[PDB]
RNA sequence: GUCUACGGCCAUACCACCCUGAACGCGCCCGAUCUCGUCUGAUCUCGGAAGCUAAGCAGGGUCGGGCCUGGUUAGUACUUGGAUGGGAGACCGCCUGGGAAUACCGGGUGCUGUAGGCUU
RNA sequence: GACGUCGCUUUUUGAUCCUUCGAUGUCGGCUCUUCCUAUCAUUGUGAAGCAGAAUUCACCAAGCGUUGGAUUGUUCACCC
RNA sequence: GGAGCAGAAGGGCAAAAGCUCGCUUGAUCUUGAUUUUCAGUACGAAUACAGACCGUGAAAGCGGGGCCUCACGAUCCUUC
RNA sequence: GCUCUCGCAGACCCGACGCCCGCCACGCAGUUUUAUCCGGUAAAGCGAAUGAUUAGAGGUCUUGGGGCCGAAACGAUCUCAACCUAUUCUCAAACUUUAAAUGGGUAAGAAGCCCGGCUCGCUGGCGUGGAGCCGGGCGUGGAAUGCGAGUGCCUAGUGGGCCACUUUUGGUAAGCAGAACUGGCGCUGCGGGAUGAACCGAACGCCGGGUUAAGGCGCCCGAUGCCGACGCUCAUCAGACCCCAGAAAAGGUGUUGGUUGAUAUAGACAGCAGGACGGUGGCCAUGGAAGUCGGAAUCCGCUAAGGAGUGUGUAACAACUCACCUGCCGAAUCAACUAGCCCUGAAAAUGGAUGGCGCUGGAGCGUCGGGCCCAUACCCGGCCGUCGCCGGCAGUCG
């Protein structure tokens, strides 16, 4: 599984209506993918695991993306994942700071690969929710939580190093 | 929920070439009329079709 | 390296299966073969008279002959680049019928009857068999009750 | 509802122990003249019918042992095909499909063919 | 540093048979240059069961030096 | 069946294929077909039949060697 | 070569013009599907057989040893045995109840179906059974997908192979030796892997345009001269991309993330410090305690909290006075694991190799985006030839 930036699915599915159970029961997993293929994909993978059922005997009933219901608050999320590294696997819980869910997903995503190597299809996500401010554990949010946070933007590097190529002046960091 | 008909119609497109292919896998896209590389067609899907794919 | 011994090999296919030794039931032999039907090759090993070759152990042929107790068969094997027509004699404790011949059998008689009873009545029917169509769109009730949530589990280290 | 004779599948039918068996039957049983066999009429063969269900046999039982069939084990183990996946390797993860077997927990425990009997 | 266990090296000997059989002169010494470091000495150090003297264990380090003979064709060896 | 079935091992086998008696010589005379190795050549080994003459058993049957998988040999010449 | 098959379409014309509806060839296949058999590998099992093998537990018999006071009925019943029973640890290429995935065979109709009749020296209770033969009627051509087939003669070269994924035998291993399966190289150029028979992409007539694959885009060198995204990492041997061309066990208070546990306003942790100790050293041991000692030990202290000390190198009364708190200090701290990058572990011979230069707000590592670059591959077009249509033209019929 590769990425993107990627959206929350909502894939609901059953086994398939034998003549001895009429009515199988219907399952539902969020599951944060590129596409709706993949989120197919990953859900057959999940509930293959988790119960005895397969993509040929059963079927997706729904397979609906799930849109962030308050895109411009910023909230914390908790995401309890697991993964596995080149030794045994580990479960793991991380905080981000974002407007969207499948934004903070994303975030676990790119900061696991930084700094644990980890790929996608190592990582398992199992739990991600909405933590308000007094509930956070990690500092790289904790601090971003105060009303009257202020800070400068101390050493701007320049960026347009080619707009000019040749110039006569040498470039000011301080603003 | 609305479950809507699983598709009858699919196309298909060979996108690799013909170098170093198992006979199987050559056999099965010969009778898909895929012989040359972006090589598309039409099939109708059933059980036979999708395990021939699925081969392939 | 090895021999070409003619049970070289077959150890377990010669065998008996477990709790199956002993006597040989006897519808076995009362199996009737006429010339020209399907018959499985398996060959027991309780009988060690006529009994077929390993190539030719879990095939399937046709009768062209019948003696006392034994049938002439002609299987298909397979030398290294030609499929050529055998013609063994084999024992009916070795053979037995093939339900796939009698399947298609019953199925033709099947489709003689619907053929005549579609012509009396004045319609048109279907008789050939399709490879398993798509799936026939289709609504699904909840029952009202909301769909489980299922999450994956947290990793334990138990074994 | 059963039984004899001959069976078919060959333990759901076996094994261990306990209870019940009306009527026909099947036996146990009585005997050695003949037939025929023995060291021994115990076995085999023959000739019977005083007694008997004690036994065989049948049916039932046992938180029975086995066996049969499900669940669980477990979408685990293993595996088809794929990758310029990971890892120094050993091996491992994923994609695409298939998918077991113990331990443990249920349920069951002979069906049936032909011919001839008994059961008011 | 016992029982164990992880390595490196190609100055040992094997294992292999890829190159060479219309030929790559086959042991040792002599001579002469250069390289390596897994440092014997010397320079600068740290440690000691380093009081001194002597020695031992490590580190940076290959700049510089590492001999004369008896016996043996000897490489090795052994002695003065 | 944990024994035995001539021997190596594997398979098979219980009123058997084992053990003990009774009677015998199907370990005989013949033509073809087939399988095994295979080039679908031969030998060897084997499997179904068919035609004689027999053995055994009350009989159905079984038997032309060894319960099965090994135990063997062209042309030319000699001999019967 | 041959035997067939599809059929050519009606001058230019124009799917058709026969009999409500309906039908659109046969066979074949390195393929699936539907049925139906076959198998003993992977796995699993050993409270299932055969072998192998670890440990306790419970019982009553015996050529168990014996067991102390029983010679005297070992008055005895115990210690140990064997043995039995129910469990338990771990195994099998030449074990196996069970048992896959992938796989092997067969079938999926006109050579079929169903009616009559006849022949037989085989078979026989029978008008039997079986086989053969002569007539007759049934086409919805009886799964998917693809495809033109069959058939004969003559025949060269080859019979040293090698490599790769997976499986696998011998061997410590090998660019070693030997197999299975598929693909390649040989016999094959081209784009990429700097370089390379075999890797990755893709197979090639001669060209133009477009676009791609694998691979890339600081400069060599086409393309990021994007105001690219988020992190990680400093190396006095950094790192830098399939095969592949170089490293492990073990460590690090280097930094980053995580898991689990613990302490703290009845005030943590670290520092400023007071009593911070006692009969009893009871016991131990006088080669060692009226503190601090190889042994078994371990209490009450007359206490805001104190030992049979972890503090003061001891036979020593040595004896300074830490352990435990209350007054300051007033809010977080500590520990054990874990895995990312970096470091140590880490030594060879001419001077040298992420390809080089170099690169550290990356030109490094990980996860990603939008652009862009170009192969003999793909698309469109041109031209050459080959093959096929057994294609068209004898109607020069103003
Ligand atoms: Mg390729
Ligand atoms: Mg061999
Ligand atoms: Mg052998
Ligand atoms: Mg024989
Ligand atoms: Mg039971
Ligand atoms: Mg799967
Ligand atoms: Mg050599
Ligand atoms: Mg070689
Ligand atoms: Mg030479
Ligand atoms: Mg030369
Ligand atoms: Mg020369
Ligand atoms: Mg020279
Ligand atoms: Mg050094
Ligand atoms: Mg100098
Ligand atoms: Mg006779
Ligand atoms: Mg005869
Ligand atoms: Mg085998
Ligand atoms: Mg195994
Ligand atoms: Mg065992
Ligand atoms: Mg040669
Ligand atoms: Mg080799
Ligand atoms: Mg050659
Ligand atoms: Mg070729
Ligand atoms: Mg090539
Ligand atoms: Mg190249
Ligand atoms: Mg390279
Ligand atoms: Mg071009
Ligand atoms: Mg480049
Ligand atoms: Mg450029
Ligand atoms: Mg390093």
């Amino acid at each position: 599984k590769a990425s993107g930036t990627l959206r929350e699915y909502k894939v609901v599915g059953r086994c398939l209506p034998t003549p001895k159970c009429h009515t199988p029961p219907l399952y539902r997993m969020r599951i944060f993918a590129p596409n709706h293929v993949v989120a197919k994909s990953r859900f057959w993978y999940f509930v293959s695991q988790l119960k005895k059922m397969k993509k040929s005997s059963g079927e997706i009933v729904y397979c609906g993306q799930v849109f962030e219901k308050s895109p411009l608050r910023v909230k914390n999320f908790g995401i309890w994942l697991r993964y596995d590294s080149r030794s045994g696997t580990h479960n793991m819980y991380r905080e981000y700071r974002d407007l969207t869910t499948a934004g903070a997903v994303t975030q676990c995503y790119r900061d696991m690969g930084a700094r644990h190597r980890a790929r996608a299809h190592s990582i398992q996500i199992m739990k991600v929710e909405e933590i308000a401010a007094s509930k956070c554990r990690r500092p790289a949010v904790k601090q971003f939580h105060d009303s009257k946070i202020k800070f400068p933007l101390p050493h701007r590097v320049l960026r347009r190093q080619h707009k000019p190529r040749f110039t006569t002046k040498r470039p000011n960091t301080f603003f | 929920f609305y479950v809507p008909a699983e598709p009858k119609l699919a196309f298909v497109i060979r996108i690799r070439g013909i170098n170093g292919v198992s006979p199987k896998v050559r056999k099965v896209l010969q009778l898909l009329r895929l012989r040359q590389i972006f090589n598309g067609t039409f099939v109708k899907l059933n059980k036979a079709s999708i395990n021939m794919l699925r081969i392939v | 390296t090895n021999t070409k011994g003619k049970r070289r090999g077959t150890r377990y296919m010669f065998s008996r299966p477990f709790r199956k030794h002993g006597v040989v039931p006897l519808a076995t032999y009362m199996r009737i073969y006429k010339k020209g039907d399907i018959v499985d090759i398996k060959g027991m090993g309780t009988v060690q008279k006529g009994m077929p070759h390993k190539c030719y152990h879990g095939k399937t042929g046709r009768v062209y002959n019948v003696t006392q107790h034994a049938v002439g068969i002609v299987v298909n094997k397979q030398v290294k680049g030609k499929i050529l027509a055998k013609r063994i004699n084999v024992r009916i404790e070795h053979i037995k019928h093939s339900k796939s011949r009698d399947s298609f059998l019953k199925r033709v008689k099947e489709n003689d009857q619907k053929k005549k009873e579609a012509k009396e009545k004045g319609t048109w029917v279907q008789l050939k068999r399709q490879p398993a169509p798509p799936r026939e769109a289709h609504f699904v009730r909840t029952n009202g009750k909301e769909p489980e949530l299922l999450e994956p589990i947290p990793y334990e280290f138990m074994a």
